[PDB]
């Protein structure tokens, strides 16, 4: 398993490449802390119209205007 | 509608080249000379690996045509699915390069 | 034989793609719709006899937003008839079709 | 509600033109340059504009 | 004139079907259908369909008529036609295609304004620009959403692709 | 073949044929139909003869025009209707087209003439495929849309179906013909009940895929491809003579026998319906599958016996093959008829 | 109905009537099938793009991709009908009569 | 490199599309006064 | 010597240089002294013809700034 | 007005063709210890301007064609997709601004192997034949890994849009994450047009005249030089100042100038694959790493949180 491995490393090193390379693409992006910010930055990417909601009376968490506290902020991504 | 002026300008000077390429030297009045290669009278015998290639190219060439919308699919919500599918697609063009591979598919001319 | 594997487990391996209405990609609409969920909803569980005969007008109304067949027969109508009093001589365009009005924004 | 829009617009761009219209026809002349219309382009015509802002509304 | 061009890129397409559906070679017909298939594909771009246009000629032009031509290539055993020096070998090529042409404008006749001005559709037709769309071509993330929506069906169709493979090297054999 | 090729293949059909059966959506119908057909055409050329390459190449003809055909009633689905639910069609032009790709993948008259060609060209085990597990994909989709299938037409493919399946059966030799034919005559019969009652379908079809599979195993036990090659059966194996012939008066459709199950539940289904003209023409047809099938049935159990000399050799060998629940469905495809009110479970 | 839809179909079913009447090759019918799949891939794209339906431009390519791979297949089965009889002439394609 | 500056371009579309929406009023008012202008216009020279 | 084949690649490279000089002196010739809009969405043609529009001589390059509001 | 703009692309593109047979033979000169051209004009610059006259009224072979129209479309189809592939090129800005001008030149240098096939049918040779199927083979075969290279590639750059890959390498060259993809790139573009050690055609179309084979010939090296420059907007990409774009003309222009005699060194360096060694190249060498960089490519962004832009 190591021995092998130097064989197959002097014998066919593009298929160790190959095989390394493609093994470091699947496992690396869940052992990755950066992977949730690939997410978070495209779900807040605006494509469409953010539609305004009718205001009841009872919304603390919905802000009246874009200057407001309240609100997904993105101070995380200007700042990182 | 531009594009279109500029394929066919650039088909006319193909033609313009073409027609002048084929009519400048029928000017002249040179020889007509007769007496008409490796085979002198042999038909053509099939080769398997040529078709071979050609179809594992257009296999490939169909995995690589669902691998085409990645650039788009990496600007989606749902990444840990979109990641799934681009790595699946792309192990399953390596599962049939091994299976290519591994039944000598890829034998004289490798 | 429709075993209906989809609604026992409960995956969604084709019902996406099915209708217009479905949940689209950055929220896009279809062109028609309002007049499939019309339809749609209107036949909603009713079985196909019903749906045939009770909800002629949604389908009809969903039918010509797809084709535009009428449209394009109204559209025919007016412009045939335009073209016989421009040939008449009975007829002038007016400015604003024309080309000579500075378009409104 | 559509030409409260259209009021409140213009009522936008007046209270530009009375107060600061030099550092806003500078920032936008560098804005309407570039083909895809960079705000990447013009950074310092837009601290311009934003100071003058800042300061004069 | 130029309002009606889809149209006539439809029409050309027919006509293009009837290069090679009425069969003169394989090889004219593989030319035929190249044809048929550069029309039809400005067919397809002409409606804001630039990614699929692309896969006509990428995928289906590009991909698998070069294969279909390759496997008539070594095939069909050839012969040699005229030869004669220039007033044959490209003269009747050029006259011949000038009658294509001919016969391309030939058929826009009164036989055929019956049905084209009874039912304009150049004018109300083609709608691919019905207001805004955004920052986005539609048709693109269409095809982008194969990755997350379409989880099935290219689980599916990545299983067929290499069961594609796998049938193509086992049929090939001959053992 | 290599063995693992082979299992991952037959899981390809039978996965390409799930997905006919599973989904509500009209493009993977489509796509079950392709990998149905790109998974059984190495099972065809299993043996690599130039016939089994001719088969191959009809069928792929055929299927690849049904499937286009197919494709174009869905695009005119998407027409006039906007939508892709597996449903009832909005187009009799798009049902007309569907009903006609489907009965080109059935291999029902008159777009027959690619069956009793391709069942001669390949082995026994993959034309036992091709006549019980390719049925199954078209008939459930003439199931789901039949709100939409035009009477006439599919009442026309049914009476030419079974009247050239049945005109067929004369002048042959070959058992894979012969059950080609008999192919032919069991989808007109399955595709007549069908816009009356798709449970008698779903009946003639599951007793009609006990009785093929029934009679290509006992095809496969004994390794016969002709009338003559199966004549020899009486002086082999014994026990194989009879079962093949009462499967076979079976498959006539004939009483007590099982296979006189589904003719007789289709004829109380259209004698409902007010249509007595066509089941007893329909059956008269199949009384002459019976004329037919009767003369092979006195070539086997009797007068055309006689034998030659190395059949004493094979008195020391017994069978080794697997003659898989070959007692099961020879029982389930006679004895059942006590069991008729069973198909209540179909519904 | 419409009038390019119509010439499509047009074109489909002249492709249709060229896979319906064999001259001298297999390979003619195959173009005429994959010129009926092409006739496929622009109705459906045109239908596809003009209700602004957007989760069905894949379909298509899944229209495209399936039908290439069975066009690749009948090319298989033509090269091995070459490898017995030297041609690809349907007329080598009789021995199922009996 | 690529890191840094594609989280840039990422803040640089989305303020891109931030001043996309804040004209989308504007916008889809002149939109909805230039199509039933268009409409006024045509029902007017229909009726004539 | 070496230096020999500096004229050829200097004629080459001369005739590399004259098409993308050419367009960019094109595009800033038809376009009021600017870059060429880049139209590869809906959105930005739809400001385009909107400029074209609000131009009034059937060209989106004229700017109207605050002089065309009162 | 966008005419002019048509003839300032496609003229200075065959200009720029004909002198680099000169460039060509100078620099294979000087690396073979000899010396190019020098007799004809003042430094060889006649040399091309002589080349051209002579093949253009050179007697036609009066070819026993085995068709007219595929002999005549062929060098017709190779000259118009010759020129087709320059119109997306930024240069800063293209002739052709389009939004997918990367898969545009993919499928037009996709539809480049229908001119080999048909000079191979249109001559009656069976040798012929064999060796442009030899040659159609080797460049679909190539064009498997331009694709994956290519689509890996733009996985950094958010779309296909050529111009958006200046924007993408204002701060680094796209070299320094991909150089892998940029070495597989350039065999890959090596091995496309036939160009050595891949030319086997050496080791096709000689049914033509020489006429027609020198428009074949400048097609092949008009897919030369826009090969290089394609590379370098892919991979070296240029500093641009919109104010000034003369200064990313005159920086792409030496960079491809430098690829392009890159390509004349690589040469007058190497002896030639046998056509199994090429074969064995791709299938076994290439594409498993360009299948494993490729899966590199999509996985990487997203665990790096460096995504780019759609728009
Ligand atoms: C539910 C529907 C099920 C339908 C049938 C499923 C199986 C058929 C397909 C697979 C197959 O070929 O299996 C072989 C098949 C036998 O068929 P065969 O090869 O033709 O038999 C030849 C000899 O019997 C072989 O003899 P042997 O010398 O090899 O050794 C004895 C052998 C050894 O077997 C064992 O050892 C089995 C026990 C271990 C199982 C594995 C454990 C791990 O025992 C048997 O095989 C005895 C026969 C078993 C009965 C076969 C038919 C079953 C009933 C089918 C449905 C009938 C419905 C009638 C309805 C009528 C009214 C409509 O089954 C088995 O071997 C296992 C039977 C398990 C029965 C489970 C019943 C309940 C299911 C719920
Ligand atoms: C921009 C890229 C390069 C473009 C092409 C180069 C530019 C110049 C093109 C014209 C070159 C001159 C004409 C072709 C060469 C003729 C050579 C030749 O053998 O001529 C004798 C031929 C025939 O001469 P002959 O009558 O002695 O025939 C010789 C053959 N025997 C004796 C057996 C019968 O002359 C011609 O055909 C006349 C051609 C035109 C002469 C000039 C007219 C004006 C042209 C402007
Ligand atoms: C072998 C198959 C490997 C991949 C299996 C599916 C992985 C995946 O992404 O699943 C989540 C996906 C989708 O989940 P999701 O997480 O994307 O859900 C988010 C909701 N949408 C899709 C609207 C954005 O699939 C499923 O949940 C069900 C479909 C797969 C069912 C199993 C198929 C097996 C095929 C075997 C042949
Ligand atoms: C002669 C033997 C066959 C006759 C079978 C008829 C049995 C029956 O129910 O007849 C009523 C049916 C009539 O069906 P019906 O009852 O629906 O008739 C119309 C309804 N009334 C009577 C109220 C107006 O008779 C037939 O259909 C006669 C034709 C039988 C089929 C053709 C036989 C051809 C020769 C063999
Ligand atoms: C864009 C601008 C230009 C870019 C650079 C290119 C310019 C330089 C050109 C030089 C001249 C080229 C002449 C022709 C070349 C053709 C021959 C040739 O070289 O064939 C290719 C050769 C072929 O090798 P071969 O032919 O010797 O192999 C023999 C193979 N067997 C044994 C099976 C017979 O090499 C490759 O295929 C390698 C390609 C590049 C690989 C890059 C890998 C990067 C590192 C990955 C990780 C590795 C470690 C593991 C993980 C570690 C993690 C920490
Ligand atoms: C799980 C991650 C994703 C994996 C899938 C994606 C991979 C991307 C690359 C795809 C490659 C497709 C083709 C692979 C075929 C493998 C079999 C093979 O090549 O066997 C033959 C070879 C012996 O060489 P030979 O036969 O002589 O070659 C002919 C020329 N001389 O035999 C060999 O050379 C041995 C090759 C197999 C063993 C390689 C081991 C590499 C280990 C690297 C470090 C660990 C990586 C982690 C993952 C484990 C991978 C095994
Ligand atoms: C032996 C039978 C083993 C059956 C195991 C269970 C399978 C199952 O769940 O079947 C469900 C099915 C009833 O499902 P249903 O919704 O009625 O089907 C609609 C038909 N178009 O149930 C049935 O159809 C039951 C009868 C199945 C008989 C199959 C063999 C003949
Ligand atoms: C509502 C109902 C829904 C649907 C219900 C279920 C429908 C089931 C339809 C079954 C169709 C089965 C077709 C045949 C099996 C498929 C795989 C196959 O062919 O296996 C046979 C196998 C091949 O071995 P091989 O080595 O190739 O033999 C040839 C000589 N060398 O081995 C042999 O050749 C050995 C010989 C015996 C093979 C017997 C196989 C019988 C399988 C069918 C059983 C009956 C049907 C299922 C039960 C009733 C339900 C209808
Ligand atoms: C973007 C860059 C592109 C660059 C392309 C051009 C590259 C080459 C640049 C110029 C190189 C030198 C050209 C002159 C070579 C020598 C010509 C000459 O003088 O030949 C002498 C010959 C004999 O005449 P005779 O009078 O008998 O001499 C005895 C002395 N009394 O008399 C004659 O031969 C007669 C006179 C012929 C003169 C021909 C000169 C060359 C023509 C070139 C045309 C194209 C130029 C570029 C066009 C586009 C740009 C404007
Ligand atoms: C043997 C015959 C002769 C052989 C030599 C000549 C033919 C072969 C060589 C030339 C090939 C022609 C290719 C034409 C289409 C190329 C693809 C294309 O149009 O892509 C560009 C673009 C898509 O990009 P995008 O930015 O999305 O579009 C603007 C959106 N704001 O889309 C656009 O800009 C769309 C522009 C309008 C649509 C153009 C339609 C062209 C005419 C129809 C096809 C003509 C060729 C037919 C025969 C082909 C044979 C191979």
């Amino acid at each position: 398993v190591a021995a092998f491995l130097k064989n197959v490393w002097a014998k066919e090193p593009v298929l160790v490449a190959s095989f390394a390379i493609a093994g470091l693409a699947v496992i690396l992006p869940t052992l990755s802390p950066y992977t949730k910010y690939s997410l978070m930055i495209n779900r807040a990417t605006p494509y469409n119209y953010p539609v305004p909601l009718r205001d009841d009376g009872n919304m603390p968490d919905v802000p009246s205007h874009p200057q407001d506290p309240q609100g997904p902020s993105l101070e995380w991504l200007k700042r990182l | 509608m531009n594009l279109m002026i500029t394929l066919l300008t650039n088909f006319t000077l193909a033609t313009l080249l073409v027609t002048i390429a084929f009519w400048l030297p029928q000017l002249n009045v040179y020889s007509e000379k007769t007496s008409p290669d490796p085979m002198g009278s042999a038909r053509l015998p099939f080769s398997m690996k040529f078709f071979l290639v050609a179809i594992t190219f257009l296999l490939f060439d169909l995995e690589i045509a669902l691998l085409l919308p990645l650039p788009w699919a990496s600007q989606t919500t749902n990444l840990n699915t979109m990641l799934t599918m681009a790595l699946l697609l792309i192990f399953l063009l390596a599962v049939s390069l091994a299976y290519e591979w591994t039944q000598k598919g890829l034998e004289w001319t490798e | 034989p429709f075993f209906d594997v989809q609604k026992k487990l409960g995956v969604d391996l084709d019902h996406w793609m099915t209708i217009q209405s479905a949940e689209q990609p950055h929220r896009i609409p279809a062109r028609c719709h309002a007049f499939e969920k019309e339809w749609i909803e209107c036949a909603h569980g009713i079985g196909s006899i019903r749906a045939e005969k009770e909800c002629k007008i949604e389908f009809e109304d969903f039918r010509e937003c797809l084709l535009r067949q009428k449209t394009m027969k109204r559209l025919n109508a007016i412009k045939r008839q335009r073209d016989k009093l421009i040939k008449e001589g009975k007829y002038t365009p007016p400015p604003h079709h024309s080309g000579q009005e500075d378009l409104r924004p | 509600e559509g030409k409260l829009v259209n009021q409140c617009a213009l009522e936008f761009f007046r209270q530009i033109k009375r107060h600061c219209a030099e550092p806003f026809t500078e920032y936008w002349t560098c804005i309407d340059y570039s083909g895809l219309q960079l705000f990447r382009r013009c950074r310092k015509e837009q601290a311009q504009f934003d100071k003058c802002v800042l300061d004069k509304l | 004139m130029m309002t009606y061009i889809v149209f006539i890129l439809s029409i050309i397409f027919v006509m293009g079907f009837v290069g090679f559906s009425s069969k003169p070679s394989p090889i004219y017909g593989g030319l035929g259908l190249i044809v048929s298939g550069g029309v039809g594909c400005g067919i397809v771009l002409n409606f804001g369909g630039s990614f699929l246009g692309l896969m006509v000629f990428l995928i289906y032009l590009g991909g698998m008529m070069v294969v279909f031509g390759y496997t008539t290539a070594m095939a069909t055993e050839q012969y040699p036609e005229v030869w004669v020096s220039n007033k044959v070998v490209l003269g009747t090529f050029i006259t011949g295609l000038l009658m294509e042409f001919l016969m391309v404008y030939y058929v826009l006749k009164d036989k055929e304004v019956e049905i084209v001005f009874k039912f304009n559709g150049m004018g109300d037709w083609v709608i691919y620009d019905t207001g805004d769309s955004g920052f986005f071509s539609e048709e693109a993330m269409g095809i982008a959403a194969l990755y997350s929506y379409g989880t099935w069906l290219v689980i599916v169709t990545g299983w067929s692709l290499l069961i594609g493979v796998v049938v193509i090297m086992e049929i090939t054999r001959g053992n | 073949m290599n063995p693992i090729i082979l299992i991952i293949i037959l899981m390809t059909v039978m996965l390409g044929t799930i997905i006919v059966m599973i989904s509500t959506h009209w493009l993977l119908i489509w796509i079950g139909f392709e990998m149905n057909m790109l998974a059984i055409i190495p099972i065809m050329m299993k043996k690599h003869n130039p016939r089994a390459t001719e088969a191959s190449t009809k069928y792929f003809l055929t299927q690849s025009t049904a499937s286009m055909l197919l494709m174009m009633a869905i695009i005119i689905n998407l027409m006039f209707s906007g939508q892709w639910t597996v449903m009832k069609l909005f187009n009799p032009m798009a049902s007309m087209l569907m009903t006609m790709a489907l009965a080109m993948k059935l291999g029902m008259a008159p777009f027959h003439f690619w069956v009793p060609e391709v069942t001669q060209g390949i082995p026994l085990s993959s034309g036992l495929i091709l006549l019980t597990w390719q049925k199954l994909a078209p008939m459930s989709v003439l199931y789901q849309i039949l709100p939409s299938i035009n009477l006439d037409l599919i009442l026309t493919l049914s009476i030419l179906s079974i009247t050239i399946g049945g005109w067929g059966g004369l002048n042959q030799t070959q058992l894979r013909k012969i059950m080609a034919y008999s192919s032919i005559a069991h989808m007109g019969w399955m595709t007549a009940v069908l816009l009356y009652n798709p449970t008698m379908t779903l009946l003639n079809l599951i007793i009609y895929i006990i009785m093929t599979s029934t009679m290509f195993t006992l095809f496969m036990a004994n390794s016969t491809t002709t009338t003559l090659s199966l004549s020899h059966t009486w002086n082999k194996a014994p026990i194989m003579t009879i079962l093949v012939l009462i499967t076979l008066l079976s498959m006539g459709g004939l009483p007590p026998l099982s296979g006189f199950m589904p003719k007789w539940m289709i004829i109380q289904e259209m004698t409902k319906n007010d249509s007595i003209i066509l089941p007893t023409l329909m059956a008269i047809t199949a009384l002459l599958n019976l004329y037919f099938y009767m003369r092979l049935t006195y070539s086997t159990a009797l007068t055309m016996f006689p034998s030659t000399n190395n059949m004493k050799m094979k008195w020391q060998f017994p069978t080794t093959k697997r003659m898989t629940l070959l007692p099961t469905m020879t029982v389930l495809s006679t004895m059942l008829l006590p069991l008729t009110p069973i198909l209540s479970i179909l519904e | 109905m419409s009038l390019v839809y119509m010439n499509i179909m047009m074109a489909f079913t002249v492709s249709l009537t060229g896979l319906l009447m064999y001259r001298s090759h297999l390979m003619s019918s195959l173009l005429c099938l994959e010129g009926m799949m092409l006739s496929l891939f622009i109705l459906a794209t045109l239908m596809i793009l003009n209700s602004h339906f957007t989760l069905a431009s894949m379909m298509p390519i899944i229209l495209l991709v399936f039908a290439a791979c069975e066009a690749a297949l009948g090319l298989s089965l033509l090269v091995m009908v070459s490898n017995t009889y030297g041609t690809d002439y349907v007329q080598n394609l009789n021995l199922l009569q009996c | 490199s690529m890191m840094r500056w594609n989280r840039e371009r990422r803040r640089l579309q989305i303020e891109d599309f931030e001043a996309r929406i804040a004209l989308m009023p504007l916008l889809q008012a002149e939109k909805d006064r230039r199509v039933l202008q268009m409409l006024r216009e045509n029902l007017e020279e229909e009726a004539t | 010597m070496w230096f020999e084949v500096l004229p050829g690649i200097a004629v080459m490279g001369v005739c590399l240089f004259i098409p993308g000089m050419a367009t960019a002196r094109i595009h800033r010739f038809s376009n009021g002294g600017r870059e060429k809009r880049v139209a590869h969405y809906s959105y930005q043609w739809y400001l385009m013809e909107r400029d074209r529009r609000v131009s009034g001589v059937n060209r989106y390059y004229v700017s109207k700034g605050l002089e065309n509001i009162d | 007005m966008f005419m002019i703009n048509v003839l300032t692309l496609i003229i200075p593109i065959l200009l720029a063709v004909a002198f680099l047979t000169l460039v060509e033979r100078k620099v294979l000169g000087y690396m073979q210890f000899r010396k190019g051209p020098n007799v004809v004009g003042p430094y060889g610059l006649l040399q091309p301007i002589a080349d051209a006259i002579k093949l253009f009224i050179k007697e036609p072979l009066r070819p026993a064609t085995s068709s007219i129209s595929m002999f005549i479309l062929a060098p017709i189809l190779a000259l118009t997709l010759a020129l087709t592939m320059w119109i997306p090129l930024p240069m800063p800005y293209p002739l052709i601004n389009m939004n997918l001008g990367v898969l545009f030149m993919l499928a037009m240098s996709s539809l480049a192997v229908y001119s080999i096939l048909w000079s191979g049918w249109a001559s009656n040779s069976k040798y012929a034949l064999i060796g442009a199927l030899r040659a159609v083979a080797q460049t679909i075969s190539y064009e498997v890994t331009l694709a994956i290279i290519l689509l890996s590639v733009l996985l950094m750059n958010g779309s296909f849009t050529l111009s958006t890959l200046i924007i993408t390498q204002e701060q680094v060259w796209l070299i320094f994450p991909a150089w892998p993809l940029a070495m597989m790139w350039f065999i890959s573009t090596l091995a496309e047009t036939n160009r050595a050690p891949f030319d086997l055609t050496e080791g096709f179309n000689v049914e033509y005249a020489a006429g027609p084979f020198a428009l074949f010939f400048m097609a092949e090296y008009a897919n030369i030089i826009m090969m290089n420059i394609f590379t370098t907007t892919l991979f070296l990409g240029a500093f641009h100042n919109p104010y000034m774009p003369e200064l990313y003309t005159i920086n792409f222009t030496i960079k491809s100038l430098l690829l392009s005699i890159t390509f004349l060194w690589i040469r007058a360096s190497y002896p030639r694959f046998r056509y199994d060694q090429l074969m064995h190249l791709l299938w076994k060498n290439f594409l498993p790493l360009t299948l494993a960089l490729c899966m590199w490519h999509v996985s990487l962004p997203i665990l790096l949180s460096s995504i780019p832009p759609q728009t």
